[PDB]
């Protein structure tokens, strides 16, 4: 949360050069300080012919901040023959990636051509360099045998490249293949002993790569992005890539092995061309040791308040749980073409809170598209989704956008404090920003006046203008600070008291302080160590009776502090800051002695009342439920009062009422801080004697499943004295009820069929629909709609199947959808009947014969179904036209269904049953 | 493959 | 004792369907210009009528995609001088028509990269002496004549390129940008045809390039007729596309080949607006999809803000379809061009800030007409009104887009809204966002799903007992033409063949049982086929 912004190392470079397109740091084992590392692409070299070749730079954080070259090549291109050069490093990009391990670094030229050994050529297959100290090999995986844009030809390997911990480097080349793109592991020493300047194509041992694949796998760039950490069971770092392009511009992000270099996790974006993948990183965020992976997709396009779609950003932040798999959340940018997820840079634990942080970055956004870094917080439960500070870019223009945070890089501290750095990179200007992360102290407030409870006619101190016995009142303000890192010895603060706050302009200042008159007495103070806590108080006094009148509104002392500057580190002196959520001050309040009377002391008599309105509340959604309170005193006055609302886990605060006029108003303020969620009411500072109160508490649980057969709240009201305190506890419970509105649903395709019926034949041995007739079809559906689910059911469907020997609508074969398996008590199409090729109307299973088809149902929560599709035909023999009255017929089949069994056991419960009919009516058309 | 097949 | 007005300042009126304004101004929008004067936390409702003028004046833009792999799809592309025209002819009386090519960014991965310095002239690797590859070449202004463009457009011919994926976004924006270069008439309805091969590079792809520059939606095509920030500036997004193309009030169509057509479909979800056409048969042009195009563009009227200061929300009811007045929408679809519609605007401020003009416009999609409203404002530690959620205090002030009392229900309807563009699929109502089903038996997030539903030969039967018959429901509602649509047409007393498609049958009130059949074929054309001659009782 806490970084200087008043003075980072600024740090620049030559105009036209992308200074800062991408950082580092370099911290060397054989040296005691450590260095910044910029990448600037474009910038000249020396090199003999070569233009824009590019260079590395080491800068010295030495507060020099100096910054000279690293030499790499220094040479120009080498020849296939006379004049026909093998290679071509102008306009290479070197420096485009830089990552360096201990003393040893990696830097590549992505766009560094090489003529094939072949026919003249020209391709981009990207080349690397490796130094450490003095010996200095070049990595050129995709410089092989293997050309043209079918093989490694248009590679560009070293786009993107990393380190694993067990020295290994994970390189990316999107254009392998047909920009399929390619991940190539080598190990590091294998790098350097393989190394032979007469052999431009090196063959690695132990080298992990991926191979080409299928060509709908075309243009989908893999490793545009690199990171790695742990994600199999165990071992080292396994590889973690962005493919932008992957799944039709959807964008994806692979997850390999760090050994066998198999595919291990997938990711895909929710949008196209959003470029999910332009950036990766993976770190733990919640100090759990999982890596957490963490997607950029910095044109991701969500809706706004209007619901119009907006292109601002996203970032997928995927927690790793045990199991193997994840848990996903998303994180939307604030400012339109910002493109927030740009580059998401993982910093230490920037506050060492024990958690770790990062800071993802918006490069164009901010007032002049200057660029804003977001660092977030990590918590046990996750990340922290709100900024907890922005740095923002402050250079001008000059050509192209700054693109301040377009590369970052932080995780070491490039100083004495113990606080993790930020490297923020702006190749627009042709800069690097070191902004180093501040102290963070977390102080302890104290503040306890003697007599709490002051009294009027007590004479116990001498004022000082004038000998007199005024009603004296001692008030101590004690103060302990911690540190962690470089900071503490010499704590400098700025304590301030205030007496009776609560008049504000009114100057009703009823308590004054002793040797100078005043409600208002500030002071100077010091400590160190984090349990050292020196002290101090003072002596105030209660002006006379007569000067002024109260009956009773607390005086209420005010505590606030502050820290100083210049109690840091020589290095511009980096002062620290209090940690985030610290608050400055603290009030504690005195109670004038009122009414409490010969007994001295106010003893009262609290007593918490509820009702059971509304006894129940069904398993599913938020029911609302509403509390009726009743808090009295019938004692003396009770100070501080206040109801105090234990509430589950399943239940939530709404608010008090409002909507009634029997209700009270009370001033409740919902607050779960320790392991506790509660509600606390001000049932009125002195809750004077029989004060008898009625109000209304609005909830709304949802369940915590089977738990039992109900929920309950706690009641009880405390107070700030000391004898008689509070009231007794109140327990009220209220009962989980289960209620499942299940229903039937029922109907046919063709609802009706004409019998004249086009054209049709009778066959002796019918063998197709055609043959037979219409296809009527009926669809069953069960579905649950109570709030509350069930575990099992049964579904009975009753077919009319033949009327006195003769078939009429003959099953084919049905379907089913949902948690369902059933079954007929007759085979279903028993003539192998195959698709396609070159009692006066009524006809229920009552007067007919049953073809029955059993169901077996289980598990339809909130709102599922599950439904039976049923496949006919008509047997067309529904024809008797030679004599009496056929014409009409209503073939009818029906369903029913008894549901058997909840989830729920303990909970009350009553058999869910009901029926329906579908009927198909054939009637002879025209007669 | 790319610009053809 | 608080004086708000909003007195109309202007009022040109809606051109009864005249396509060409004959000194006659043509103005599709009523309320040309209002002002509102507001007390604090004041509202005041007005409206606003919107015409799609018939006869209205086209120009077409088409953007080809004239890489090598276009090969197949050319020369009767002589079509467009002739086929836009003719096809288009019986929906204008001025019609301008212009076209440009691209092929992709001439550089480092995408460009033929020199092998042989005998290459900057292509596909001599194989040989067929394509022309080399430029970007973006803008080669006819919109004009009149058709034969004039009948053979310019012959004259071009396949480029080539490695990339599959070819850019031409890069075009789509020019295209949009360079109003002066193009031709753009501020006045006409404005199309771009954008016909391609296959895939195409978004935004970022050029960092391989080695481009990082964002493009700036500014126009950069000179003299030469070529798009020079081509080689150093990335490639646009879709937002930049969509803002562009929505300012300069100008509709993309994807007139693109078979393979690719779900791509550019999925593509126009993105860019709302916008319509995918089908380019396959031989391949020059078929069905001329900008006709059907066009029209579908203009199928829907939808309102769009620009510029509204933040106090001030803005709330709508749309009355699409006679006076039956649809709550909270501002657009109406369905639409043939001619059809009047009228929203109801309802501008309210919340505490008023401090004054100046603050004028903002109201104008639907793709049209210059506007409804421009100059505001002005006459004003001259634990606050329990909370429970959260946008509630602001005093108690409870929801934010724009916000109502109810806990400030939890939104303003928003498209989220409620369906595959085929009707809120709810036409089953429910949008309430917070959210669908609540008119129960016939349905359910789903657009209440889209309904199993349960009776058979669509139910639906159709009253369309053809309405516009084969004239007596039915459906015209005894006035509503039997945009709320039946489809396309009858009466089948030669035979059914169709195309098995993949279900033939119904019923019987009028007329004792006669008639048989019909629905059908769909690319377009996801709705077509249905009445047995011309009902089976009825002989005697
Ligand atoms: C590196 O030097 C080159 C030239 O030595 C700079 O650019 C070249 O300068 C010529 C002459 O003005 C221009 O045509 C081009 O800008 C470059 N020439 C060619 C052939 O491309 C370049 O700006 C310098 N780079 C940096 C980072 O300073
Ligand atoms: C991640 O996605 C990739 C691509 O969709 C999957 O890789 C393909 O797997 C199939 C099945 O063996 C192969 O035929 C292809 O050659 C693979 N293509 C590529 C580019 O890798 C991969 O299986 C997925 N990984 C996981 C863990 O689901
Ligand atoms: C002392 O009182 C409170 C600290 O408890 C400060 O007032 C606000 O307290 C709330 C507590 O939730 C914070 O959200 C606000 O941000 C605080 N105000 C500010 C300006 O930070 C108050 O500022 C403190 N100091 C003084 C002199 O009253
Ligand atoms: C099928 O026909 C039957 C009657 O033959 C219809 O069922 C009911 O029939 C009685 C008897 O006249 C009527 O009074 C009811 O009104 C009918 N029910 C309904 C819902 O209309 C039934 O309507 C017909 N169903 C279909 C799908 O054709
Ligand atoms: C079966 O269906 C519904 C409950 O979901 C009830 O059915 C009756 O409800 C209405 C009559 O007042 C109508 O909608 C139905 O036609 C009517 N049908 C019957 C058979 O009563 C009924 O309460 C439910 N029965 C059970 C046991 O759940
Ligand atoms: C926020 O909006 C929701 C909209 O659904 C409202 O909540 C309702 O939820 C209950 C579901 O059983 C209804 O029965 C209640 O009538 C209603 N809740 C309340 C308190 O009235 C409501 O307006 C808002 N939610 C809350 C908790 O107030
Ligand atoms: C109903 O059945 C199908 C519905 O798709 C249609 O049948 C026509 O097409 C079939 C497939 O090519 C052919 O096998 C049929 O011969 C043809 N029918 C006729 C009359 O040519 C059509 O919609 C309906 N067919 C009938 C016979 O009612
Ligand atoms: C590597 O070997 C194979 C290939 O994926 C696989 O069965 C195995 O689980 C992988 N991991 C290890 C540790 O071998
Ligand atoms: C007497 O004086 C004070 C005055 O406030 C009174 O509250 C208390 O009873 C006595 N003080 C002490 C220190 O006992
Ligand atoms: C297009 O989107 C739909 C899903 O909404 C589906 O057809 C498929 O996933 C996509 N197809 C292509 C080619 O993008
Ligand atoms: C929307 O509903 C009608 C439409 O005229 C009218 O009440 C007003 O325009 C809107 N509603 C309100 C409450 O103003
Ligand atoms: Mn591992
Ligand atoms: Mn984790
Ligand atoms: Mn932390
Ligand atoms: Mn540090
Ligand atoms: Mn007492
Ligand atoms: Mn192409
Ligand atoms: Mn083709
Ligand atoms: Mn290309």
């Amino acid at each position: 949360f806490n970084l200087d912004v008043d003075s980072p190392a600024e740090y620049s470079g030559p105009e036209g050069s992308y200074f800062g397109f991408a950082v580092d740091f370099f911290v060397p084992s054989a040296s005691s300080r450590m260095f910044l590392l910029v990448g600037a692409p474009k910038a000249n070299t020396t090199q003999p012919g070569i233009v824009e070749g590019g260079q590395v730079l080491k800068c010295d954080w030495s507060s020099t901040r100096r910054c000279q070259p690293i030499e790499f090549d220094a040479t120009g291109n080498r020849d296939y023959a006379k004049d026909d050069p093998l290679e071509f490093k102008s306009h290479q990009w070197f420096g485009a990636s830089v990552r360096s391990k201990q003393d040893k670094i990696l830097a590549c030229a992505p766009l560094y051509h090489w003529r094939t050994e072949m026919k003249q050529e020209r391709e981009p297959v990207g080349t690397c360099f490796l130094q450490d100290g003095t010996k200095t090999v070049e990595y050129a995986p995709c410089r092989s045998q293997d050309i043209d844009a079918d093989g490694q030809g248009f590679c560009q390997g070293g786009f993107s490249i990393d380190f694993t911990k067990a020295d290994r480097v994970l390189l990316g080349g999107p254009g392998s293949f047909y920009w399929q793109g390619q991940l190539i592991s080598d190990q590091v020493a294998e790098i350097v002993s393989k190394y032979d300047p007469n052999v431009y194509s090196i063959k690695y041992n132990n080298q992990l790569a991926t191979r080409t694949a299928q060509a709908i796998f075309d243009d989908s760039y893999l490793g545009y992005s690199v990171a790695v950490g742990d994600f199999n069971g165990d071992g080292i770092d396994d590889f973690v890539s962005g493919v932008p392009r992957a799944a039709r511009t959807l964008g994806m992000v692979y997850i390999y092995d760090g050994k066998n270099m198999s595919s291990l996790y997938n990711f895909t974006g929710e949008q196209m061309a959003a470029y999910f993948g332009f950036s990766v990183a993976a770190t733990d965020i919640n100090g759990d040791d999982y890596a957490d992976v963490f997607i950029g997709a910095p044109l991701f396009m969500d809706r706004g308040s209007d619901g119009k779609l907006q292109e601002v950003g996203q970032v997928s932040v995927s927690l790793q749980r045990a199991s193997g798999d994840f848990q996903t959340t998303k994180l939307n940018g604030f400012e339109v073409f910002a493109r927030f997820g740009s580059a998401i840079a993982p910093l230490g634990d920037l506050d060492q809170d024990g958690f770790n942080d990062i800071a993802i970055a918006a490069p164009y956004g901010g007032e002049d598209k200057k660029g804003i870094v977001y660092i977030f917080n990590g918590r046990s439960t996750g990340l922290n989704a709100v900024p907890s500070q922005i740095l923002e870019g402050q250079w001008a223009a000059r050509s192209m956008p700054p693109s301040f945070g377009y590369s970052m890089k932080g995780a070491t501290d490039i100083d004495k404090n113990g606080y993790p750095d930020l490297i923020v990179g702006a190749f627009g200007v042709d800069r690097a920003i070191l902004y180093r992360a501040r102290p963070v102290i977390t102080v302890n407030a104290g503040l306890e006046v003697y007599p709490s409870i002051l009294n009027q006619d007590n004479k116990t101190c001498s004022l000082p203008g004038t000998a007199l016995k005024v009603s004296c009142f001692n008030v101590r303000f004690c103060l302990k600070a911690d540190g962690k890192g470089v900071l503490p010895r010499k704590l400098n603060f700025q304590v301030e008291l205030l007496l009776d706050k609560l008049k504000q302009k009114g100057a009703i200042r009823r308590a004054l302080f002793l040797y100078s008159r005043s409600p208002s007495h500030s002071k100077n103070m010091t400590i160190s160590r984090g349990g050292l806590m020196q002290c101090e108080e003072l002596i105030a006094y209660l002006r006379d009776e007569s000067e002024f009148r109260d009956k009773l509104t607390p005086i209420t002392i005010f505590m606030e502090y502050r820290l100083d500057y210049r109690t840091a580190a020589d290095t511009t002196g980096l002062q620290p800051i209090l940690n985030q959520f610290t608050p400055a001050n603290i009030s504690r309040q005195a109670h004038i002695l009122l009414d409490c009377g010969e007994d001295n002391v106010c003893k009262p008599k609290l007593e918490v009342s509820v009702d059971s309105d509304q006894k129940k509340i069904y398993i599913g959604d938020d029911n609302p439920l509403t509390l009726i309170v009743k808090a009295q005193n019938q004692g003396e006055g009770a100070y501080e009062a206040e109801l105090i609302v234990s509430i589950p886990l399943q239940a939530d605060f709404i608010g008090v009422v409002r909507n009634n006029e029997a209700l009270a108003r009370l001033s409740c303020a919902f607050k779960t801080e320790n392991q506790t969620r509660q509600v606390v009411c001000d049932l009125g500072n002195p809750m004077k004697a029989g004060t008898q109160l009625l109000a209304g508490l609005r909830f709304s649980v949802h369940q915590q499943s089977e738990m039992d057969t109900s929920v309950k709240f706690d009641l009880q009201i405390q107070s700030s004295n000391l004898f008689d305190k509070v009231s007794p506890v109140v327990s009220h419970k209220v009962d989980l009820a289960v209620l499942a509105a299940v229903e039937i649903r029922g109907v046919s395709s063709p609802d009706h069929v004409f019998l004249p019926i086009p054209n049709w034949e009778h066959k002796e041995n019918p063998e197709t629909e055609e043959d037979v007739g219409p296809v009527v079809q009926h669809i069953y559906e069960l579905r649950n709609n109570g709030p509350s689910s069930f575990s099992k059911a049964m579904l009975h469907l009753q077919w009319p199947y033949k009327y006195n020997n003769n078939t009429l609508l003959y099953i084919l074969h049905y379907d089913i959808d949902g948690p369902m398996n059933c079954t007929s008590d007759m085979e279903i199409n028993p003539l192998r009947i195959k698709i396609s090729s070159l009692d006066i109307h009524t006809l229920g299973c009552g007067v007919a014969q049953c073809l029955k088809i059993v169901c077996q149902v289980g598990r339809l929560d909130r709102g599922k179904s599950a439904i039976l599709y049923v496949k006919s035909l008509l047997w067309t023999e529904t024809f008797m036209n030679k004599e009496n009255q056929n014409h009409s017929y209503s073939l009818k089949s029906s369903a029913s269904f008894n549901v058997i069994e909840f989830p729920y056991k303990n909970l009350p419960i009553e058999d869910i049953t009901n029926s329906t009919l579908v009927t198909t009516n054939v009637t002879w058309g025209i007669q | 493959r790319g610009d053809f097949v | 004792e608080f004086p708000v007005s909003e007195a109309r300042v202007l009022e040109d009126r809606p051109l009864s369907d005249k396509g060409s304004g004959d000194s006659s101004q043509v103005t599709q929008v009523s309320p040309q210009r209002i002002a509102l004067r507001l007390r604090p936390d004041d509202s005041k409702n007005f409206s606003i009528q919107v015409r799609q003028v018939e006869d209205y004046p086209v120009d077409i833009y088409y953007l080809m995609d004239l890489s090598y792999s276009m090969k197949d799809d050319l020369w009767s592309i002589q079509n467009l001088g002739t086929k836009l025209a003719t096809q288009m002819r019986k929906l204008t009386s001025n019609l301008r028509i212009g076209f440009g090519a691209f092929v992709d960014k001439p550089v480092s991965p995408y460009m033929y990269i020199s092998p042989p310095e005998a290459l900057e002239n292509p596909c001599y690797d194989m040989k067929t002496t394509c022309l080399p590859m430029f970007g973006y070449k803008h080669v006819l202004t919109l004009t009149d004549q058709v034969t004039r463009f009948n053979e310019e457009v012959k004259k071009q011919s396949v480029s080539r390129n490695r990339d599959a994926p070819e850019g031409g976004f890069d075009a789509i924006m020019q295209a949009t940008v360079c109003d002066e270069k193009i031709g753009w008439r501020n006045d006409a309805s404005h199309l771009l045809v954008f016909t391609t091969d296959a895939k195409t590079h978004i935004a970022l792809d050029g960092r391989l390039a080695g481009i990082v520059q964002p493009n700036d939606g500014q126009c950069h095509v000179g003299s030469d007729n070529h798009y020079s920030a081509s080689t150093t500036m990335d490639y646009p997004s879709l937002g930049l596309m969509t803002e562009k193309l929505s300012q300069k009030n100008i509709n993309l169509i994807f007139a693109v080949t078979e393979n690719v057509v779900n791509l550019y479909q999925n593509y126009s979800e993105l860019i709302p607006g916008t319509t995918v056409g089908v380019l396959s048969m031989d391949s020059s042009n078929v069905l001329q999809l900008i006709v059907d195009a066009y029209g579908k563009i203009r199928s829907k009227v939808e309102l769009e803000v620009r510029d509204l200061p933040e106090e001030l929300s803005l709330s709508f009811n749309a009355t699409c379809l006679n006076n039956e007045v649809i709550p909270g929408l501002k657009s109406c679809m369905g639409l043939k061009i001619g059809d009047t519609v009228s929203f109801s605007i309802e501008a309210k401020v919340r505490g008023c800030p401090q004054e100046k003009e603050k004028s903002f416009t109201i104008k639907p999609v793709g049209f210059k007409d506007s409804l421009i409203v100059q505001v002005t404002f006459d004003c001259d530690k634990g606050e329990m009104c909370s429970g959260h959620g946008q509630c602001s205090c005093g108690d409870c002030l929801c934010d724009s887009d916000w109502t109810g009392y806990y400030c939890n229900c939104t303003t928003r309807t498209d989220t409620c809204m369906s595959s085929n563009g009707l809120l709810c699929s036409g089953r429910g109502k949008c309430e917070c966002g959210s669908c609540v089903c008119i129960q016939p038996g349905s359910y789903g997030d657009t209440c889209e799903k309904c199993p349960t539903c009776p058979d669509a030969c139910t639906f159709k039967k009253e369309c053809v007992e309405c516009k084969k018959f004239d007596r039915e429901p459906y015209m005894t509602e006035n509503t039997c033409n945009r709320y039946c649509r489809d396309e009858i047409e009466s089948v030669k007393e035979l059914k169709d063949t195309g098995k993949d498609a279900v033939n119904c049958t019923y019987k009028n009130e007329d004792d006669c049982v008639v048989r019909f059949q629905y059908y769909e074929d690319s377009s996801g054309k709705s077509i249905l086929y009445v047995v011309e001659e009902p089976e009825c009782p002989k005697g």
